[PDB]
């Protein structure tokens, strides 16, 4: 492992210090369908004409990014994405910008969001949740080794590929930091107590989110929910957590330590680092090397009738992509 | 059941991120 990480850091650093830029143009892609929409951007399925490949293109409106004060976060996302490489991270193929928008073309994962699959089936068995959770463990080990904090873990940001393995996406909040950071960001149900209490936090928040993820995958609902964010935040800091009857004794033990309101003893943030997680009873049967190599039998293989298929994705209102004849926020995004 | 309360809540759809 230490051997693997060492070399991984070498490649990341070279890219991190000399980020690729303007590697394509909008007119080289064919717009196919909208796969998701947010407050400042959208993701569309596109077809690259030269190669005949299908990709997921994330389009961000520079003006809306500025209004929402996400300029630095957007620069963080692209600079980090063009520099990483791990089997469980969706690959960024190209990036560019024009007068109005920022563009990030990633590899398309036709399988769809874990979210959609999880909700339809209710809950995943423990071996099933363990298989996915293990992939997040190694992904976080990787990211963290590079001083990167993810901060956006949730079923909505995990895609399932043709081999049945997970592909993490949405690096909108990813940041390279040594020491503490303070930005209030994330998703209610997944926020660590440190974040809600606004008191400087570190990568420990990612491990906490893993705790929430495993619980939701195995229960069918998150450990902390309510119709109002305030109500949700009260439950998270309370230091109280209830576990379904079917949860194994080990799983409940793995979660007590992960969803530890005292981040100075929360698994992942201890002297043993991630090993307190990897060597835990609930993972006793996991062959970590097997997971990274993808030689483990997937619990479920999504289906598709062909490349370009989008049935594993919801339908979204198709809006037009406009590009003003005037540059909009040049300086703010010069390094993109 | 907690499962029922969850499905009946307004938090079963895609959950948006926060910051502001
Ligand atoms: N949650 C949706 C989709 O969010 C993202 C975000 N980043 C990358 C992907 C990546 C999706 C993907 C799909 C299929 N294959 C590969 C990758 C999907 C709406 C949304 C929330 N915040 C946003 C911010 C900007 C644009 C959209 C949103």
């Amino acid at each position: 492992v230490k051997e693997f990480l060492a070399k991984a850091k070498e490649d990341f650093l070279k890219k991190w210090e000399n980020p690729a830029q303007n590697t394509a143009h909008l007119d080289q892609f064919e717009r196919i369908k909208t796969l998701g929409t947010g407050s400042f951007g959208r993701v569309m399925l596109v077809k690259h004409m030269e190669t005949g490949n299908h990709y997921a293109m994330k389009i961000l409106d520079k003006q809306k990014v500025v209004k929402l004060k996400q300029i630095e976060h957007t620069l963080n996302e692209k600079r980090i994405l063009q520099a990483v490489n791990f089997p469980f991270l969706v690959k960024l193929e190209f990036s560019f910008k024009d007068n109005s928008n920022l563009y990030m073309v990633m590899e398309y994962v036709p399988g769809g969001e874990m979210f959609s699959h999880l909700r339809r089936i209710g809950r995943f068995s423990e071996p099933h949740a363990r298989f996915y959770a293990a992939q997040i463990v190694l992904t976080f080990e990787y990211l963290h080794s590079l001083d990167l904090i993810y901060r956006d873990l949730k079923p909505e940001n995990l895609l399932i590929d043709q081999q049945g393995y997970i592909q993490v996406t949405d690096f909108g909040f990813a940041k390279r930091v040594k020491g503490r950071t303070w930005t209030l960001c994330g998703t209610p149900e997944y926020l660590a107590p440190e974040i809600i209490l606004s008191k400087g936090y570190n990568k420990a928040v990612d491990w906490w989110a893993l705790g929430v993820l495993i619980y939701e995958m195995a229960a069918g609902y998150p450990p902390f929910f309510a119709d109002q964010p305030i109500q949700i935040y009260e439950k998270i800091v309370s230091g109280k957590v209830r576990f379904p009857s079917h949860f194994s004794s080990d799983l409940k033990d793995l979660l007590r330590n992960l969803l530890q309101v005292d981040l100075t003893k929360r698994f992942g943030n201890l002297k043993n680092g991630v090993n307190d997680i990897k060597n835990h009873k609930w993972f006793a049967t996991t062959d970590w090397i097997a997971i990274y190599q993808r030689k483990v039998e997937a619990p479920f293989i999504p289906k598709f009738k062909g490349p370009g298929d989008t049935s594993n994705f919801d339908d979204y209102e198709e809006e037009e992509i406009r590009v003003s004849i005037n540059e909009k926020c040049g300086k703010e995004f010069s390094e993109f | 059941t907690t499962y029922a309360d969850f499905i009946a809540s307004g938090r079963t759809g895609r959950r948006n991120a926060i910051h502001d």
